[PDB]
This record gives C-alpha cells, sequence and structure tokens, in this order.
C-alpha cells in the first residue's frame, strides 16, 4: 500500500501461516416401516357354485 | 535563481516535507484542451536586502 500521511508512505508486508485440524463424530439411526400388497391373476380370478 | 545553463527546480516532490498534489476534474480537462492556458501568479514575496 501506498498512501499520503505528512507526506509519502509505503508498506509491503508478506505473510505464510500453517495449520492443522482433527476430529470426530459419532452418529445413531433408528427407524421403522410398514408394507401391504395385493395380487391377482387374470384368467380364472373367481369361482362359483 | 537556477542561472542560465543549469536546471530548473521542482514542484511537490514527495518527501517528509510535501504536500498534496493539484487534481482536475473532467470539464476543467477540456478547458485546458481546448485553448485556454494556465496562469501563475504571484501574490508576495518575502526577501532582504
Amino acid at each position: 500500500n501506498v498512501g499520503y500521511q505528512n507526506g509519502f508512505t509505503a508498506n509491503v508486508t508478506t505473510n505464510y501461516s500453517h495449520t492443522t485440524d482433527n476430529s470426530t463424530a459419532v452418529q445413531d439411526s433408528n427407524g421403522e416401516s410398514w408394507n401391504t400388497g395385493l395380487s391377482i391373476n387374470k384368467g380364472e380370478s373367481a369361482y362359483i357354485n | 535563481y537556477p542561472k542560465k545553463g543549469l536546471s530548473p527546480l521542482a514542484l511537490n516532490t514527495m518527501d517528509q516535507f510535501s504536500s498534496r498534489l493539484i487534481p482536475i476534474n473532467y470539464d476543467q480537462l477540456k478547458k485546458l484542451d481546448a485553448g485556454k492556458q494556465i496562469k501563475l501568479e504571484t501574490t508576495q514575496v518575502s526577501g532582504n536586502f
């Protein structure tokens, strides 16, 4: 950066950094389910008397 | 003050002691781009004898 403050000013900054990280997690689950269903056969589909 | 054969001075050199430069907007720039010209004009000097 450059600028004016009681005359000319300039500054040049460099930078570097190194970070590390580690973590855990635990996840449960639970559930239920239902189902219904039919079937039919066209041709021989009903008996009589 | 720089005698005949020497190099001229400068204005608003950027140092410890300085001053902000003189700005122009667009219409005065076009007025300078026309046939008008810039006047240097001295108010009052201060000297010795």
